[PDB]
């Protein structure tokens, strides 16, 4: 499975 | 063996042309398994590998809502990251992710990884403790101070020791008739004169998985690299992969070279000798 | 920005034998950017229906893709693989070595 949220953006 | 799952993402601007592609890909050691291509007519994930096609519906729909969400992502970051160098709208540029996480035979965690680019040069990277980042440049300390303020070491930590393990897990028992195979390279050697004072002997590596594979060329009983020619790991299209590493030696002194082929799959390492 | 020029090799899946089926492959990596064209050719002419590996990278960045076909090699038969991409002057031909 893939990775979500990990930041808000660069 | 020990096993990694990987991803690997590539967003791609392309100025009036539309919105930027995103193309990801997941592998599980050199077994390629799952696909997203926002190009492509289907939207959501596939599969690319017999045994990930078992997992129900709930499956593909939150593995598409989620690859979605970071392609949607990807692409405000290719907007800001041009803001960040000041570059023009017309240009085209690319970011690139990977990620992932390492289990031993034992089935325990053994490593978790993350590292971003930008125009194929390093950007942000996740640090060992997985609880830190380290900025290339100035443009990715903007970024680094961002994650910092949200946090988001913990997140992607919180994924790499959690459902990544796990799903790892799952999907080694699921396709271990094919992913804990060991194919053992099929080896065999060739020789073409190249004068009348010099000859080529390559030793060839045919049919193995995984793609890991060390050739040496020895001549004495020492390495040679001088007069060597050693080509990239290709895959062969069903599976397997193939390797060959070349020596141009003195013709009558062919039998004074020996090739050496180690891979996981060989107990014991193969030699080659011209008979 | 950098820029990567790309690795071609032109190989078959199998062991060539004329007459029997096979699979033509053409490998292309160590590339930036991930736009690139790549054709097969026989006898010049450009192969159509050619399916290539999705995308995807090495720890350098740079990207590495597998173009290839099914295909039987004859005696008569030359077959080559034509590489286009920015980091070119002019478009790249690799011939097929039967032993390469």
């Amino acid at each position: 499975v893939v990775v979500g949220a990990v930041g808000v953006g660069k | 063996g020990s096993h990694s799952m990987r991803y690997f993402y590539t967003s791609v601007s392309r100025p009036g042309r539309g919105e930027p592609r995103f193309i990801a890909v997941g592998y599980v050691d050199d077994t390629q398994f799952v696909r997203f291509d926002s190009d492509a007519a289907s939207q959501r994930m596939e599969p690319r590998a017999p045994w990930i096609e078992q997992e129900g519906p709930e499956y593909w729909d939150q593995e598409t809502r989620n690859v979605k969400a970071q392609s949607q992502t990807d692409r405000v970051d290719l907007g800001t990251l041009r803001g960040y160098y000041n570059q023009s709208e017309d240009g085209s540029h690319t970011i690139q992710i990977m990620y992932g996480c390492d289990v031993g035979p034992d089935g325990r965690f053994l490593r978790g990884y993350r590292q971003d680019a930008y125009d194929g040069k390093d950007y942000i990277a996740l640090n060992e403790d997985l609880r830190s980042w380290t900025a290339a440049d100035m443009a990715a300390q903007i970024t680094k101070r961002k994650w910092e303020a949200a946090h988001a070491a913990e997140q992607q930590r919180a994924y790499l020791e959690g459902r990544c393990v796990e799903w790892l897990r799952r999907y080694l028992e699921n396709g271990k008739e094919t992913l804990q195979r060991t194919d053992p390279p099929k080896t065999h050697m060739t020789h073409h004169p190249i004068s009348d004072h010099e000859a080529t002997l390559r030793c060839w590596a045919l049919g193995f998985y995984p793609a890991e594979i060390t050739l040496t060329w020895q001549r004495d009983g020492e390495d040679q690299t001088q007069d060597t020619e050693l080509v990239e790991t290709r895959p062969a299209g069903d599976g397997t992969f193939q390797k060959w590493a070349a020596v141009v030696v003195p013709s009558g002194e062919e039998q004074r070279y020996t090739c050496h082929v180690q891979h996981e799959g060989l107990p014991k390492p193969l030699t080659l000798r011209w008979e | 920005m950098i820029q990567r020029t790309p690795k071609i090799q032109v190989y078959s899946r199998h062991p060539a034998e004329n007459g029997k089926s096979n699979f033509l492959n053409c490998y292309v990596s160590g590339f930036h950017p991930s736009d690139i064209e790549v054709d097969l050719l026989k006898n010049g002419e450009r192969i159509e229906k050619v399916e290539h590996s999705d995308l995807s990278f090495s720890k350098d960045w740079s990207f590495y893709l597998l173009y290839y076909t099914e295909f039987t090699p004859t005696e008569k038969d030359e077959y080559a693989c034509r590489v286009n991409h920015v980091t070119l002057s002019q478009p790249k031909i690799v011939k097929w070595d039967r032993d390469m």
